[PDB]
């Protein structure tokens, strides 16, 4: 599955609810 | 199930797990073909514990102690522990394996038990 | 109350019992509709925020 | 089939992750805990279970004494290590360990007997045909996708930094601060005593850890946040205990991870993580500092506190000369970065030579890893 | 085989049906509360 | 040897229940009362016999003084226990105890000499080949069919609460409270005095106990029921004495079991049963409490009063946090549950390893019961 | 000369009070508040609602007895106000408006507790100055040495702190909630085994007296169990207040053994020797050698005969062989927490330490964190 994806940096396993503060 | 595809981790694990359950069901049905038994569902049928004892009797080649007669949860735990004790006495290394794990019906533990009995009785 | 009938009181209790059963049925359908709506709204919000 | 997929197993102090080579995600993730019953059984005929490994121990927390086999990145107890490794291979994965190669990760600076013992266990007990051992923060660069940058990996055990310039790693610039997440858990336990909530047992440390993971964040400005917390009660949260009690975390939310940047709270005189990163930068040469400032990479679960990237950027910008720009690269999947890059290490065609063969171990003992790995 | 035994059976069946109905209803209510609890934060994050 | 079936004997404070293993109901149920001649004159009905045991003593109340061999779960008179056991083995089950194993019950917190004397008396005066001593509240959970919950037992001599999680009992959370049916009977005599009726002797005690077993109920709200009873005579019921006159208890039918919820009526400063169960739950760990709230199990003959389940649920729901879910499991056959689980326990195949052999007793004395039993 | 300050030690079991500069407290009484249980039929008697101190202990039969302090935390504050009023006006006959007050606190506890004491003593008693000090620091003052590790154990809290050359290490402070009241409850639960029954709050005082008179720490536990099982030479006889005679026997040394093995109470914590060794091991490498030879015991709970030998043996077993272990157990250690306090208020520089009335008026009740350690 790595061999198909160009960038593992921009990768999502879950929404993660980032950036909730403020 | 939305929560199933919520995370990329467990969806992939169960994608493997479904196929493994099918393969294990075919493998156990062949050895239970001689005795008048059939595994319709791997999780539900092994909860009683008698059928796993019949599998051990077919696979080992020697008789097992007969199950106790009952309908409650304690009897099912007793039947599962009899087979687990027989497997322990056969010097088959089983760890993190308990009777209440089988009775509660944990997917990974049942699959690991079937995989171990496949590998060690081959 | 000095004057009362056992039959009448039993009969009123049967009335209240069927009212309870009916109430719990609207409760169940009520909540099933609610949970389905909330699940769909959450899924749509998650997709568009992703 | 010819070549078969080699499985990778990332072992840390907090969680153990495992999965195949080509997969984008690990097969299975579970805590590295071994549990044993403290009380005595009273009913005849439930079934025997001497030890509880993994999530079964996490389910029955309030009846066992939880134990961690890894302390500060060093395997203290080995029989537990065969317990977790057997549970990984034969239960979570359902694969035969003798028909695959195994990749393992470890900290940069650690006793050599650790490496020798993992090699001997993987060869003598599990009959693995080949194995390899790699540094975690090296694999973070493979996961990031760049061949030039500095990695700061902060796990549950250790916090180590390493710079790599164009595929060449400088060993004299590697620093290993011993601050980690378990120390922050202990500090959170110590500061919740102020409000009156007491958490003592080993089964309750997991509750404290969950509170830490849910209601903690890194303040951008510490003293101003102290003033705001002393002014009003806007930044207060409520947590729900498993038995129904409700606690009010209040001020402490940004006082737990602030110990990362000021270790004098915990009594240590060592520098913070930002000063450790800066000192690891200045231990390198003049011509490569410009590239290293632009490729700082965060890794490890401990760096998942909200607002940690901005705080690190501000502190390093204050320390560094003003003429350069500093960007902190924090991917949203850093928790598995140590795994993910490791998977990339098992898919390369040139990596097939680097495996430690069974014959080499048979002819050279377990000390072959000091020559073959790193 | 008479009407009074049928009356007793009918009211007993109705009673146990009602009890199962509130059990299912209250469990569903707590699940509903949890789902709404999760969804509202997602909307705020979208904003 | 499957023909050899063990005997299940429960020695309660009020009644003794004996039967064969593997049966749904006990074969013999009879009160444990020893009747001895009065001093006013010679008796009419017996000659060479010194005393009457069982229902024969209960029928001839007018010429006998009645004594209970069990006082608060403690065997004060051991010869009386030998008489009771001899009557049980020879006159009710009609079997020789030499050929059958015996299973017995015990309260949790007892003098340690109770088990030793019981084992010695059984082995020496009955020559049983095997025996075992078990604890009542574990047998109640066996009868209920689950392996997790709190058991609140209330017999004729003692009340005790014990928690069990997955078959591990917590000995530090076991509570024992001295409140049973005998104190309720004495309070019923004291509150039947002001209506005019007077009860003094032991036959009067049996009459009052018979009144209590058939006329008393637990009020849901004490003040509201008190106002209702003062308002009209709806709650009044009539009883027929053996002499012929008819009494009318009226108000105090729900005042007798209220001592179980307010012990200050009896003058003791202990807490009620609801407070005892809540305190026993709070003594356990934080994690398992959520299970223990969901599986409260009632037992004992004292909990046979109608309305006890809803009242106990209301009280615990008042005490417990609002988030938690509480249900009370009151089986309709609970009066014999302590026996029923025993019939389960002698049927299990593992339990055959747990018997105490005659030979093991012969080498180890009566102290083998502490090592072999819990 | 200036007015001597009042040294008041609030323990979990007993309250002590006296004047600064004295070598002994002037008033010692149990910290118990009792209330009537039954009904009064005699008209014209006393109509007092609450018995406090020794008067509550004088009449135990008709009272329910309560402790305002449990586990080093104040749970009821009206009872604390009654305790302090009886201490000031009756036991000492002093005017609190003209005396500075020193108070005593466990190391780790809820924070708000401190504020409440300050908020009481400036408001209801109108003291001109007050201060709060940790128990073990005062114990080290009364030991007479600047460098050492202090282990203190009362009825509510056990705590170990290390101090090197007057510098404390806050991260090495250890607290344990196993204390005297837990030993009393365990003695009740183990005396149930012999058939003796004690249930009420009045009988807990009887059990506490039995524990104080007839308990000792065995040097070796399994050997003592074998000796007590083999012969009956270890038994002792006690006389109840109603003339009954009971025999303790094997329960004499099993109750204090729970201090070293907390698994007897179901606690998974470590023993007191393990706590002391862990508190030593958390310190720096250099200062350990001085800490091994300067271990100080304190508090009433450490008055079991034979505690010092057992503690020294266990610590010597844990410690490396080349270091030597000295356990310092002064014979008057029960009052050490008071005595050092009486020292501390007599120093010259401590007149610069007081929290004045004006400072509290200026900065509210939260001033106590800035001044007191
Ligand atoms: N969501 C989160 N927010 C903050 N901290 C977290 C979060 N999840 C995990 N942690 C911390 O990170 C640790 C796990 O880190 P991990 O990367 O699993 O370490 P390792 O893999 O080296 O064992 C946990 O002990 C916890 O303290
Ligand atoms: N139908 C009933 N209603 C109310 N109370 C009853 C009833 N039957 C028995 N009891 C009470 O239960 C007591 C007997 O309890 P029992 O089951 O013998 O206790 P044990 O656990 O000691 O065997 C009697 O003294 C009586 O007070
Ligand atoms: N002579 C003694 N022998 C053994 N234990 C004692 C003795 N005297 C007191 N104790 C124990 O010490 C406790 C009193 O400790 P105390 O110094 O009053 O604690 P604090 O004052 O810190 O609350 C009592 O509960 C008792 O259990």
């Amino acid at each position: 599955a790595i061999l198909d994806i160009e960038r593992p940096d921009l990768m999502i396993y879950e929404p993660h609810f980032t950036y909730s503060l403020l | 199930a939305r929560l199933f595809e919520r995370s990329r981790i467990k969806a992939l694990a169960d994608e493997r797990e479904v196929v493994q359950k099918k393969t294990f069901t075919k493998w156990v049905n062949s050895h239970l073909a001689r005795v008048s038994c059939r595994i319709t569902d791997l999780y539900k049928d092994l909860r009683d514990g008698r059928m796993l004892i019949k599998l051990l009797e077919v696979l080992s080649g020697e008789m097992l102690p007969k199950p106790t007669k009952g309908k409650m949860r304690i009897h099912c735990l007793e039947n599962v522990d009899k087979a687990l004790q027989f497997l322990k006495e056969q010097r088959v290394h089983l760890e993190n394996m308990g009777s209440h794990d089988i009775v509660d019906g944990n997917h990974r533990l049942v699959l690991g038990l079937i995989w171990t009995i496949i590998l060690r009785f081959q | 109350m000095a004057g009362i009938t056992t039959i009448e009181a039993v009969k009123r209790k049967i009335q209240v019992l069927q009212q309870q059963a009916d109430d719990a049925e609207e409760r169940a359908e009520r909540l099933q509709r609610e949970v389905e709506g909330e699940r769909r709204a959450r899924e749509q919000a998650e997709a568009e925020v992703a | 089939d010819d070549d078969i997929a080699a499985l990778v197993v990332d072992n840390g102090s907090g969680m153990c992750k495992a999965g195949f080579a080509g997969d984008d995600a690990p097969r299975a993730v579970f805590p590295s805990i071994v549990g044993r019953p403290r009380h005595q059984g009273v009913m005849v005929g439930m079934g025997q279970k001497d030890s509880y490994v993994g999530d079964e121990a996490q389910s029955k927390r309030g009846i066992l004494t939880l134990k961690y086999p890894i302390e500060h990145g060093i395997v203290t107890n080995w029989d537990d290590m065969e317990k977790i490794w057997h549970h990984t291979f034969y239960n979570e994965l359902r694969v035969a360990p003798e028909e695959h190669p195994v990749l393992l990760t470890e900290a940069p600076l650690n006793p050599k007997a650790n490496r020798e013992k993992m090699t001997q266990i993987m060869f003598e007990t599990f009959n693995t045909p080949a194995m390899y051992v790699a540094i975690q923060a090296v694999l973070s660069l493979y996961a990031s996708g760049r061949t030039t940058g500095i990695v700061m990996d902060s796990g549950d055990g250790v916090t180590h930094t390493v710079p790599i310039y164009e595929g060449y790693a400088l060993p004299h610039a590697i620093l290993r601060l011993d601050l980690a997440g378990r120390d922050l858990t202990d500090y959170l336990m110590k500061i919740l005593t102020e409000r009156g909530y007491s958490f003592t047992t080993t089964a309750e440390r997991e509750i404290v850890r969950d509170i830490k993971e849910k209601l903690c964040y890194v303040a951008l400005d510490f003293e101003q946040e102290m003033a705001t917390a002393a002014s009003s009660s806007s930044l207060e949260k409520s947590y729900e205990l498993p038995d129904g009690q409700v606690i009010t975390i209040g001020n402490e939310r940004f006082r737990c991870p602030e110990a990362l940047f000021q270790p004098s709270f915990l009594g240590m005189e060592s520098c913070g993580i930002h000063e450790t990163t800066f000192n690891s930068i200045m231990k390198c040469d003049v011509d490569i500092r410009k590239d290293l400032y632009a490729n700082t990479v965060l890794s490890g679960g401990t760096t998942m506190y909200p607002g940690i990237a901005d705080r690190m950027q501000k502190e390093i910008t204050a320390l560094a000369p003003s003429t350069m720009k500093i960007k902190i690269i924090a991917p949203p999947e850093r928790k598995y970065s140590v795994w993910i890059g490791g998977s990339i290490l098992a898919s390369l065609s040139t990596f097939q030579q680097m495996w430690i063969s069974k014959q080499e171990y048979d002819e050279s003992g377990p000390s072959i890893v000091h020559r073959k790995c790193f």
